[PDB]
């Protein structure tokens, strides 16, 4: 007898307020509880389960089902209920390593750790809980009762006790071996290094010396499992990785359900395909929920469809991570509010690639847009590689200099340079912040009835030049933004507008390229036409001469 | 020796905070950190029977080369009961503020030396995580009186009155104040005779059992405040005479008796921006009577504890930031305006971080509690830098304000 270290067990609660389960066992067939006595025995010979008396007042339905035709029965027991009222867990599967991360390794073996499973133990205290019982040849006997000593299948706990225990066991192992990675998933251990097959497989046998000391076996022959590795989606090569085929399919008629997966399959292919988008793909299911319903393409995404199916022609691979090298980050704006981005140490090696969509929004610019591009592949960076990459951007160093000293909010980009490569993201206007001599004045307005809707917008200026226009199905708003766009239309190229409108302000200091409001992107191609641009803001109602609500009043 | 027992608040759990990502350089300096608290016994280990979580994080202090863990208690401190104690909250110290010299310490270490209850240790756990999630998180919980959490110096109180005794009825004019891992000492002496005290004081604590060497000096009395100011000009323009009457018009809304009717008199007629308008007699005195309006305070102010705090912090450009604090609209109980060349000449988030942590500083003189900021940035921005430019060992609240305020130059 070699002694072995015991496992140590968790010790596990149920939510506050909540008792164990008294779930009624279903009626069985005879069949299945001879079928169901057997396995029970099985198992109870190796110590999983054991026989209880009447006493507890716990149970959980258990069932059989025939496998796939055959002439064996496996059981199911359905812990529904008591998952339901066990507590919750630290689970540690949340955030999966992204391949881009990942250092290239010469070796990779794959151990099974199914049967170390069962060297977990229950919760002494917990056991109760987990109560069985297999209803008996015709009633006329009492059932056989059970409960289980082990990590049960499908009961709420078990993954993260097993994932942690075997944590806590491999982590001196990991500690005094720094020339290997190890990595559990499901009833798998990955146990990688860069080390001369030789080398390799000495800690290899380590590990099972190291695992022997609380009685864990890993069966020594051969997996099914040599690179590449079929994981999350993901294909992991020895010194490359890419993601599982991407396989559009050829369809006459598309339904919302056949293009969620469709934008699903293109953002899942984003992530080292380059250039892939998804706009006018996923602005047809904007509002729906209907599943069935066929959904026509516009022209505008068929013709985004067979880009992608271009760009997906070709099998493309990353490469994995060089801590030795630098990290580098380059964005391209693609129209419609979309950004693309590769991540590279080497040109043309691209690590991952990316894309990043305009947020929802009434107004924008691209600045903006390219800032957020960057805030999100900075923590993406940081994320799967622990620092913040080196940027090249289509953005003139002149041009953000100009706008984050004299953009109202405080903004921020981490190191970066230019890259000329159109289109440049460039400001497509500038106010003046004094105004504008030998410029004519003009003092806007507008009003709206909020009843009839009948409203009016106009000018008056300095050199005695006026304009009311009358306007239908409208609003104070609309209307002072109209008066604004009148003032610009009619004016030279160096203007000073006078407004009462704090909500046209709102919107202009805002400085947007792009807006919802057709209204707000004429006022736009205006100021990019002009050359110079006074806004002045005035309290409405103080009379301010000039500010003639007079005109818009009737 | 003993632990006081603490509870969460009524139908309350414990926080479950997300760990945010960490750069590769704060992982292996928490690594470290949190390597030697688990020898010291500061800190054990969890399993997963444990599910909460607060957020983690390194810092550097002020002036130092030394990585320090900060722990973001703010979702617990909000869940942790009202901590009465035998202090009932000792009301906050008026005469702080009024002292020629304020010294910051941190304290926070002391904290270690008190055990936490048992049954509470499990609300404290924390995620040091690993890059790209290629190992396990290592998970932790307080076995001791965590830094950052509000139960600390609320429990500690005890302990610390009885360490400062000797040095309180020794210097009886010298005012102590503590804020979470912060004391802050007050008193009207000389700088280097302050210092002395000072360090007085931290001798005085080592002596007592207990980076307390560090020392942040701040000047209550020359504190930046803000009346409203009017231009004086021997030629106003159309457009000079349309912003004082929309700054009026603001002030208005603060000040009862401003008028504007004259000044609006003198722009009548539609003219030009540029045009220079000679001030009538009755519309200069009505800018004098505003004038002399501006000099007396505001009607009807004062602070209420059971009230939050409200910071507003404008960008004015040039490196140039304007705050306000107040409880009420147009009820300001602070205004200032910082130019601090605090190596951020070129980074924005960095210097608004540095305004955030001023003016936080000023207030816990002031009020003893910490103000909810509305910060003049995108909370993506904001969210992804504040952490690398942050030095103190508390962390107030914020929201985003993504809409341009007209009132911006009202404050410049
Ligand atoms: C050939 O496939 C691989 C797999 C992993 C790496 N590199 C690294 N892997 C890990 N952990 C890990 C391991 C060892 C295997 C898998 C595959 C599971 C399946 N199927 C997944 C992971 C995350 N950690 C690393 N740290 C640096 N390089 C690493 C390189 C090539």
């Amino acid at each position: 007898m070699v002694p072995i270290s015991p496992i140590e067990t968790v010790p596990v609660k149920l939510k506050p307020g909540m008792d164990g389960p008294k779930v009624k066992q279903w009626p069985l067939t005879e069949e299945k509880i001879k079928a169901l006595v057997e396995i029970c025995t099985e198992m109870e010979k190796e110590g999983k389960i054991s026989k209880i008396g009447p006493e507890n007042p716990y149970n959980t339905p258990v069932f059989a089902i025939k496998k796939k035709d055959s002439t064996k029965w496996r059981k199911l027991v359905d812990f529904r209920e008591l998952n339901k009222r066990t507590q919750d867990f630290w689970e540690v599967q949340l955030g999966i390593p992204h391949p881009a991360g990942l250092k290239k390794k010469k070796s990779v073996t794959v151990l099974d750790v199914g049967d170390a499973y069962f060297s977990v133990p229950l919760d002494e205290d917990f056991r109760k809980y987990t109560a069985f019982t297999i209803p008996s040849i015709n009633n006329e006997t009492p059932g056989i009762r059970y409960q289980y000593n082990v990590l049960p299948q499908g009961w709420k706990g078990s993954p993260a006790i097993f994932q942690s225990s075997m944590t806590k066991i491999l982590e001196p192992f990991a500690a005094q071996n720094p020339d290997i990675v190890i990595y559990q998933y499901m009833d798998d251990l990955y146990v990688g290094s860069d080390l001369e097959i030789g080398q390799h497989r000495t800690k290899i046998e380590e590990l099972r010396q190291h695992l022997l000391r609380w009685g864990l076996t890993t069966p020594d022959k051969k997996h099914q499992k040599e690179p590449p590795f079929l994981w999350m989606g993901y294909e992991l090569h020895p010194d490359k990785w890419t993601v599982q085929p991407i396989v559009l399919p050829e369809k006459d008629s598309w339904t919302v359900n056949d293009i969620q997966k469709l934008v699903g399959k293109l953002n899942w292919a984003s992530q080292i395909y380059p250039g892939i988008k998804v706009r006018q793909l996923s602005k047809l299911l904007r509002g729906t929920k209907a599943l069935t319903e066929v959904i026509p393409l516009t022209e505008e995404a068929e013709l985004e469809l067979a880009e992608n199916r271009e760009i997906l022609k070709e099998p493309v691979h990353g490469v994995y991570y060089d801590p030795s090298k630098d990290l580098i980050a380059e964005i391209q704006k693609q129209g419609q509010g979309q950004w693309t981005y590769q991540i590279y140490q080497e040109p043309f090696k691209n690590l991952k690639t990316g894309k990043y969509a305009r947020m929802r929004g009434a107004h924008t610019n691209d600045v903006k847009q390219l800032t957020e591009a960057v805030q999100k592949i900075t923590t993406e960076s940081i994320v799967i590689w622990g620092k913040t990459p080196k940027f090249k951007l289509p953005i003139q160093k002149e041009t953000w200099e100009t706008w984050w000293t004299e953009y109202w909010q405080a903004t921020w980009i981490p190191e970066w340079e230019f890259v000329n490569t159109p289109p440049l993201v460039k400001l497509w206007y500038q106010l003046e912040k004094e105004p504008i001599v030998g410029a004519e004045t003009f003092y806007v307005d507008g009003a709206a009835n909020r009843e009839t809707k009948l409203g009016k917008a106009g000018y008056v200026t300095n050199k005695g030049r006026q304009k009311v226009v009358p306007l239908t199905n409208t609003t104070n708003q609309k209307t002072e933004l109209q008066a604004i766009y009148l003032a610009l239309q009619d004016s030279g190229l160096e203007v000073n507008i006078v407004t009462d409108s704090q909500y046209a302000l709102g919107i202009i200091q805002a400085q947007p390229d792009k807006s919802e409001s057709e209204l707000v992107n004429q006022i736009i191609e205006q100021l990019i036409k002009k050359e110079k641009v006074y806004l002045a803001w005035v309290p409405a109602h103080k009379g301010i001469g000039g500010n003639e609500q007079v005109d818009k009043l009737v | 020796i003993e632990t006081v027992p603490v509870k969460l608040k009524p139908g309350m759990d414990g926080p479950k905070v997300k760990q945010w990502p960490l750069t590769e350089e704060k992982i292996k300096a928490l690594v470290e950190i949190c390597t030697e608290m688990e020898k010291e016994g500061k800190i054990s280990k969890i399993g997963p029977e444990n599910p909460y979580n607060t957020p983690v994080f390194a810092i550097k202090k002020k002036d130092s080369t030394k990585w320090r863990k900060l722990v973001d208690f703010r979702e617990l401190n909000k869940r942790t009961q009202d901590f009465w104690e035998v202090q009932l909250g000792i009301p906050h110290p008026a005469g702080l503020k009024k002292k020629k010299s304020v010294t910051v310490l941190d304290v926070g270490d002391a904290y270690f030396s008190v055990p936490l209850d048992e049954d509470f240790r499990k609300y404290t756990a924390f995620t040091i995580p690993s890059i790209n999630n290629e190992t396990p998180g290592i998970r932790y919980q307080y076995n001791v009186l965590p830094q950052g959490w509000k139960g600390s110096p609320a429990i500690f109180q005890s302990s610390m009155t009885k360490i400062l005794e000797p040095f309180k009825k020794q210097n009886p004019d010298i005012v102590i104040y503590q804020y979470m891992d912060d004391l802050y000492v007050g008193s009207d002496l000389e700088i280097g005779q302050h210092r002395t005290k000072i360090e007085e004081l931290r001798q005085h604590l080592l002596r007592w059992g207990l980076f307390l060497w560090m020392g942040y000096e701040l000047h209550p009395d020359k504190w930046t405040v803000q009346p409203i100011v009017l231009p004086e000009k021997d030629s106003w323009t159309v457009n000079d005479i349309q912003k004082l009457v929309g700054k009026l018009n603001w002030a208005s809304q603060i000040y009862p008796g401003i008028k504007v009717r004259q000044l609006s008199k003198l722009l009548r007629g539609t003219k030009a921006l540029t045009e220079v308008i000679p001030l009538t007699e009755e519309a200069e005195l009505e800018l004098a009577e505003n004038r002399e309006i501006l000099k007396e305070p505001v009607h009807g102010v004062y602070y209420d504890p059971s009230k939050d705090l409200i910071a507003e912090i404008q960008k004015q450009g040039q490196g140039q930031w304007t705050y306000q604090i107040y409880q009420e609209p147009f009820k300001n109980l602070k205004t200032g305006k910082y130019a601090r060349m605090r190596g951020a000449h070129t980074n924005d988030v960095k210097q608004l971080t540095e305004a955030v942590q001023k003016i936080t500083t000023e207030s816990i003189v002031i009020w003893g509690k910490t103000p909810k900021f509305k910060l003049p940035i995108q909370k993506e921005t904001w969210e992804t830098w504040w952490t690398e430019y942050w030095q103190a060992t508390w962390i107030p609240e914020w929201e985003f304000v993504n809409t341009p305020p007209l009132v911006k130059l009202w404050y410049q």
